[PDB]
């Protein structure tokens, strides 16, 4: 994919997440398409809408409320015409931009539709496996439990370039852990690093020579201290928005060319950012951008309110089925930021609507470890702080290995039950 | 010079070897195309062995029937038909914005040009050089500023910014209707465009190309970075320029591998 931006096609893909939300919401309520309609217009009878939510000014504040939030329809449903909410009546409410909703209301005066409940989005299905492959799982790990370490970049501090802490990192996975699987996501030499974006940047005397580039920066800096994780160790390489090295700058990004980088063929692996994988049974999602940083709610009442942010902003990544249900994306003005590639918007939309067992999400917040929805959300949090002290990391002991009604046995995997994860300093 | 066989004949004598300075005497024959490139130099076609025979139409026309018809001009019972029967980039980066660079040291700020005048950097044998402290740029100190200008560009391009054709409301966005083209704003008939478009990125990128361009740095074409009556308006000759250069391929040579990063997959 070339780095193409068209209107028309992005246009596409909105309307395509519209039709399919609808058609999800259809099914699983059981609902005709009759008794959906258009809602920007006036009528006199309570109908079905669904659509995205956006402000009511294209040009508008920083900060929402629920008196200034529209509704989006599909090309079909109101021939795209956005229709504001009136949220009165409704006293608990959870929207942000790029999500869907389905609302029942009407449509009493032409310029508003009312907003008379909330139809909330069924959480997409968890995945499952044959008795023969949790079995399989089991010869592989030996009655012994699975070790997956994971890790966030970026490794080094602001104003200097010492790797001590991943050093120190590498020889306690190599020799103590010893897990199966290690993951490490990027960026590992960030672009709005303050050294490299004011040049600031010194000659390496433990380099025979010095190095031209940002990739034969990695090549002399990270590959040496790469190559030192044990052949056992399975470990995945996963890129960002920010990585200097890869040469996609867009979300959805494509992963990082493992020969180039120069890693051994034995225990590293190149994955996109995001993507979806599985290790013996568990189904994992990796995914980073910050979500839980820039996604901004608008809350009515007072119980979601009481809630912890996490688990609201991880329900909402559960319902739309997407990683980064932020749209429009986030800018830092301008640095960087969520970098959406629109016309790809698929490509982060939930592997065959199969929500993950485990969902790791790097975010610039505090670490922590939670579980919603059944689902395992991570933050390992930064594996080195801004001034260069410590960080943390995930460790993820799950034991080794619910059953579904119908003539093919399957079995839900429950992973919340059997995954221990903490949140070690680096 | 085109035009004249002597000035062919010349520049093809100095490529073969054959020395030939200013005020030179050279005795040319025309060969058997126009009438310059069919030239040779009168010892190249005496050796018999080339098979180089004169043009019998070029020395019959020029050599005989004019310098005759002038001849005979005004003489009684001559006629013309009886002697003639006898014998027979500029636009492209007209928008980009320029590629800001940062001393190590001083940590100055200053637009970049390619290898010409500069009041705030000297481009030097060892490499390029900051006037006001110096210091001279290692590789790295260079190719990450200008991927991290790159990147800063790109990131903007991704924020996808969304203007309206009609003028009378112009308003910017980047809210994207399932219609894309359609504006936003209430019955207007302006058209939905992204200020950055492509085109726009991909002549930034060539325009950097361009600023490591040895070939376009030997020929002088780079665009002036700073007009006339700004007050950090810098003259360097050509041959600084070519020497410069060609000391400074390698460099030139990493800065363009750096940008074509960006440039094969634009």
């Amino acid at each position: 994919r070339t780095m193409r931006q068209n209107l028309q096609e992005a246009s596409d893909v909105l309307d395509d997440q519209i039709e399919s939300f609808t058609k999800i919401i259809q099914n699983h309520y059981k609902l005709s398409p009759n008794d959906f309609a258009d809602p920007t217009i006036q009528s006199q009878s309570e109908i079905y809408a669904v659509g995205r939510i956006v402000p009511d000014s294209p040009t508008y504040d920083k900060f929402l409320n629920p008196e200034s939030l529209s509704l989006e329809t599909s090309r079909m449903g109101g021939v795209g015409r956005r229709v504001r909410l009136d949220l009165s009546q409704v006293n608990e409410l959870s929207f942000f931009l790029g999500q869907i909703v389905a609302f029942k209301g009407k449509n009493a005066n032409g310029d508003y539709f009312t907003v008379n409940s909330i139809l909330p989005l069924p959480y997409p299905n968890s995945p499952v496996s044959t008795s023969q492959e949790l079995q399989e799982f089991q010869a592989n790990l030996e009655g012994s439990s699975l070790k997956v370490i994971v890790t966030c970049g970026p490794y080094f501090a602001n104003d200097n370039f010492s790797l001590e802490l991943l050093q120190e990192f590498i020889d306690s996975i190599n020799n103590e852990v010893k897990p199966h699987v290690l993951i490490m996501f990027g960026p590992f030499i960030d672009i709005t690093h303050p050294l490299i974006a004011s040049g600031k940047l010194p000659n390496f005397p433990q380099f025979k020579t010095q190095p031209k580039t940002l990739d034969e920066l990695f090549l002399k800096l990270f590959t040496p201290i790469l190559k030192t994780i044990s052949p056992h160790i399975q470990t995945v390489l996963i890129p960002s928005t920010k990585d200097a090295i890869s040469n996609h700058a867009a979300y959805p990004q494509a992963s990082l060319i493992r020969k180039a980088l120069q890693l051994p063929k034995r225990n590293f692996k190149c994955m996109a950012n995001p993507s979806s994988f599985q290790i013996n049974e568990i189904y994992f999602g990796c995914s980073n951008v910050d979500t839980f940083k820039d996604l901004k709610e608008v809350i009515k009442g007072g119980t979601t309110s009481s809630r912890y942010r996490l688990d609201r902003v991880s329900e909402h990544i559960l319902q739309q089925r997407r990683y980064y249900p932020i749209f429009p994306g986030s800018i830092r003005t301008h640095i960087s930021g969520a970098d959406l590639d629109v016309s790809y918007l698929g490509l982060t939309e939930f592997v065959g609507g199969f929500s993950p067992d485990i969902m790791i999400i790097p975010s610039e917040l505090q670490h922590f470890a939670r579980v919603v929805q059944n689902v395992v959300v991570i933050n390992p949090g930064r594996f080195i702080r801004a001034t260069g002290n410590r960080g943390s990391y995930a460790q993820i002991t799950v034991q080794c290995p619910t059953l579904v009604e119908g003539e093919e046995p399957v079995y839900l995997h429950n992973v919340w039950k059997r995954a221990r994860v903490d949140l070690i300093a680096s | 010079g085109k035009n004249m066989p002597a000035v062919q004949v010349a520049l093809r004598m100095r490529k073969a070897g054959r020395v030939v300075k200013a005020g030179s005497v050279i005795t040319f024959v025309i060969t058997k195309l126009s009438v310059a490139e069919r030239a040779h130099a009168l010892n190249e076609v005496m050796i018999k062995s080339n098979n180089l025979i004169p043009d019998p139409q070029y020395y019959l026309e020029k050599q005989i029937f004019a310098p005759v018809e002038r001849l005979l001009e005004r003489i009684d019972s001559f006629n013309v038909v009886r002697l003639s029967e006898a014998l027979g980039d500029v636009e492209r980066f007209k928008d980009t914005v320029t590629l800001e660079l940062s001393c190590p040291s001083c940590d100055k700020r200053f637009p970049f040009g390619g290898i010409v005048s500069s009041n705030y950097y000297r481009v030097s044998y060892n490499g390029l050089q900051c006037k006001h402290c110096e210091q001279l740029f290692t590789p790295l100190q260079l190719t990450s500023q200008i991927e991290h200008s790159i990147r800063a560009h790109i990131s903007l391009y991704y924020a996808g910014w969304l203007q309206c054709d009609d003028s009378t409301c112009g308003i910017v966005t980047r809210q994207v209707s399932v219609f894309g083209k359609r504006c936003l704003n209430d019955g207007c008939t302006g058209v939905m465009r992204y200020k950055y478009s492509d085109k726009q990125l991909y002549n930034q990128l060539l325009y950097f190309d361009s600023l490591f361009d040895c070939e376009k740095n030997k020929k002088q074409e780079l665009k002036p970075i700073y007009l006339p009556d700004d007050l950090d308006y810098p003259q360097l000759t050509e041959s600084s320029i070519k020497a410069l250069t060609e000391q400074n391929r390698e460099l030139m040579e990493t800065g363009r591998s750096v940008v074509q990063k960006y440039l094969n997959d634009c």
